């Protein structure tokens, strides 16, 4: 029965075998949010590889909050060791940043949502541009469409969801559509489909997952009763029918959009609520989860149901690829680097940001 | 234990390892799945 | 002479498992540790004998615990209560043998598995016919039977656990003597979603599955007569015919199952002409090997072992 610190020390001892690279950083305030920018890899003088990261603060009202942009300068071998990290921009922010997302079609633009449910648009080059006020309470749901420039979804503890269009010209500060009828409790997450520009999914503390169409008067095309509430969902980047959702019961569930009546499968491993989910953009079938058990887990859907030896089965279900046990408190957020396959940034409750990449010796990276 | 019919405990844990071959490639895989914290 | 050591017994010896048909056939369990603890020892009973008996057809269970003497004590295990907790509630007859016989006589009058369940195949063996049936575990009749035979998984398969009978992905195969209706053995099997990549998944609406053999049991009186092979072949053949099944898998097989599986798979390969295919110099394009394994529905590791074996065997 190892304490958190004894388990960390054990993890630390195994890092050179399990990882190509791990960087650990203590932030002065926690970040509730993490996202890699799509800045192309570029080698700098000294042989470091530049990437960029968006984080925030949560000062609990003690100091000014900030949206921050970090330059992560990685060792060159990360592409096949230590990094320099540099905060290159800080912009004042009203209350804590619960989510910050760049606009795919113009990553100079970053949307944030805060502890009062106010949405903001920031420009990297010019700072705060717009304040988008609809929600009246803390919001954790925020997602930009990869398919329609400036199409933005937000959702709130006040049970409401808004659609914004901020990419066109004109005034973007008023929502183009709002819903008071989707859920009867906290909106935990909302996400755009990766192929149908009009489809989005929402999950709520009311134990529903809904698949929605922005054009339809009635909105909802499918309603799923969740075993316990889901905190998060994610859509495949390869299949137009596949998604994942996960939450309180600790299992990561897979669904087929063509038949939402029952889950395809659920994957076990987490020992507490799952809070975040992402599909890999690089490998069809790879899913990553994080949770309140302080773990991140990487999954291969193509190994669901695979035959194992008894010793192998003792370490978990076959779809489990790897567990990141570097964090010592619940994971606030994580992001898969879109330019560098298997590079992850994850932040935990107690002020730690880790940048890491699993061993290239793992069969899944090939 | 989704679909498990042999997920119970064995009578005894074994004392001799057929995997003294650690720090190898499949050893990495097991380590990764154990999260390096077994 | 005083032999207080005789108040401690092997659980594997004390437990007499009987299948009663025309005669009572008695045999020992291989494991008792999930019932009576890891040392598989029972303390506090002198000359302890634990009868666990089943009608050869209905598997209506009977329990009788006997001893010459016992330590009156609270630290002392209630051997009977322990065993009953692994058996169906209020479906076991205790001590009263005559009452037990009266019970399954009446049951034998009622319907067989073969009246309710779906028929899979037939085979002849030793100059006798046998039938394989399959069913779900949601069926009340199938549940009643599976609760009766379940304990055999614990007593004969190391690390077995009782399965979740509420889980509809469980399918059970039942092996019966066709004329006498006696239950020869059973197999619990499961289906897992098989993701074949976005292209395949997006193209067919029909869900695909890896089928898995979990608990595979021929009752001890009937072993070493070919039943294991015939039953395995019957199940695999029905899975080869099932469009939803992509691969045949097995949960943590032991050495004995390893050999059965390998012997049957090889024989199937030769029958299909794969001796001529798997030669050192045959055209073996990557997509043909892929196509071959999928046609065969063989698990990837098993498939490779088999090909390697055939290369070595017909050479050499
Ligand atoms: C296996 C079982 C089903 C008996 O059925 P079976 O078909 O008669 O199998 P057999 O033991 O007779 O084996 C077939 C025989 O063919 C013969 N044979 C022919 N060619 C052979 C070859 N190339 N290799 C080895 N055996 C060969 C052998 O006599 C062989 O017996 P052996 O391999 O045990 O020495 C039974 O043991 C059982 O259910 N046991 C407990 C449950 C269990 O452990 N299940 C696995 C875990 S789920």
């Amino acid at each position: 029965p190892l304490s958190v610190d004894e388990e960390y020390d054990l993890w630390k001892s195994n890092v050179p075998l399990m990882y190509d690279f791990v960087s650990e950083t203590r932030l002065t305030w926690p970040s509730l949010t993490v996202q890699w920018l799509p800045t192309p890899v570029q080698e700098l003088d000294g042989g470091f590889i530049k990437q960029e990261l968006i984080i925030g603060t949560h000062t609990s009202g003690e100091e000014e909050n900030y949206l921050k942009f970090a330059e992560i300068n990685l060792p060159k071998e990360i592409l096949s060791p230590r990094s320099n990290i540099r905060i290159t921009a800080k912009y004042e922010h009203e209350e804590e940043i619960t989510r910050a997302r760049y606009m795919p079609q113009d990553p100079n633009i970053v949307a944030t949502i805060n502890g009062q449910g106010t949405t903001f648009l920031y420009s990297r080059s010019e700072g705060l541009q717009s304040t988008l006020k609809f929600h009246k309470d803390n919001g954790y749901a925020l997602s930009f469409s990869t398919l329609v420039k400036g199409r933005l979804l937000s959702g709130s503890d006040d049970h409401t969801v808004a659609l914004w269009e901020v990419g066109s010209g004109g005034d973007p500060t008023k929502p183009v559509r709002t819903w008071n009828d989707l859920h009867s409790d906290i909106i935990n997450d909302n996400k755009w489909h990766n192929f149908n520009k009009d489809l989005f999914g929402t999950v709520s503390e009311d134990s529903l997952l809904k698949i929605n169409d922005v054009r339809a008067n009635n909105t909802t095309i499918d309603t799923v009763k969740c075993p316990q509430p889901f905190n998060t969902l994610a859509f495949s980047h390869h299949s137009s029918n596949l998604l994942a959702a996960a939450g309180m019961d600790s299992y990561v569930y897979l669904y087929d959009l063509r038949n939402m009546k029952e889950p395809l499968h659920h994957m076990s491993g987490h020992e507490d609520a799952v809070n975040n989910l992402e599909f890999s953009t690089h490998v069809d079938g790879v899913v990553v989860s994080s949770g309140s058990d302080n773990r991140l887990m990487m999954w291969d859907l193509k190994q669901i149901g695979a035959e194992q030896t008894p010793d192998d089965a003792e370490d978990g279900v076959p779809e489990l690829i790897m567990v990141h046990a570097g964090h010592r408190s619940s994971v606030n957020d994580f992001d898969l680097n879109p330019q560098i396959p298997w590079l992850v940034a994850s932040a935990e409750e107690e002020n730690i940001l880790q940048v890491w990449k699993c061993s290239h010796s793992l069969p899944i990276v090939g | 234990g989704k679909g498990l019919g042999k997920g119970g405990a064995k009578r005894h844990r074994k004392v001799l390892r057929d995997n003294i071959q650690g720090i190898t490639k499949p050893a990495i895989r097991r380590l990764a799945r154990r999260g390096g914290v077994k | 002479d005083f032999k207080p050591e005789t108040w401690t017994s092997s659980a594997n010896e004390a437990l007499r498992v009987s299948i009663v048909g025309e005669n009572a056939v008695q045999f020992s369990p291989l494991f008792t540790y999930p019932i009576y603890g890891d040392s598989e020892k029972i303390y506090g009973y002198k000359d302890l004998i634990i009868h666990l008996a089943f009608d050869s057809v209905t598997f209506k269970p009977y329990v009788n615990v006997k001893y010459s003497a016992k330590l009156g004590d609270d630290n002392i295990v209630d051997v009977e209560k322990k065993l009953l907790s692994f058996l169906p509630k209020d479906d076991v007859i205790v001590r009263d043998e005559a009452k037990w016989v009266d019970c399954f006589a009446e049951e034998r009058k009622t319907h067989n598995l073969s009246d309710v369940f779906e028929k899979v195949s037939e085979y002849s063996l030793n100059g006798e016919e046998f039938v394989v049936y399959k069913s779900s575990l949601v069926d009340d009749f199938a549940r009643r039977m599976h609760r009766r035979v379940q304990i055999f998984s614990l007593l004969f398969i190391e690390a077995a656990n009782y399965i979740d009978e509420t889980d509809p992905s469980w399918q059970i195969y039942w092996l019966l003597n066709k004329k006498t209706k006696e239950l020869i053995g059973f197999v619990t099997t499961y289906k897992y979603w098989h993701y074949l990549g976005a292209k395949s998944f997006d193209e067919d609406i029909d869900k695909k599955f890896r089928a898995k053999i979990s608990q595979f049991l021929i009752f001890p009186p009937y072993q070493n007569k070919g039943h294991g092979s015939c039953l395995y072949e019957a199940i695999i053949q029905s899975w080869l015919e099932d469009k939803s099944i992509t691969e045949i898998t097995v949960e943590d097989p032991n050495e004995a199952f390893d050999d059965l599986r390998d012997r049957n798979d090889i024989q199937r390969l030769r029958k299909l002409g794969y001796d001529a295919v798997f030669q050192k110099h045959s055209d073996l394009s990557d997509e043909f090997l892929e196509s071959s394994r999928k046609s065969l529905k063989l698990e990837e590791r098993q498939f490779n072992r088999l090909v390697e074996m055939l290369l070595l065997l017909n050479n050499s």
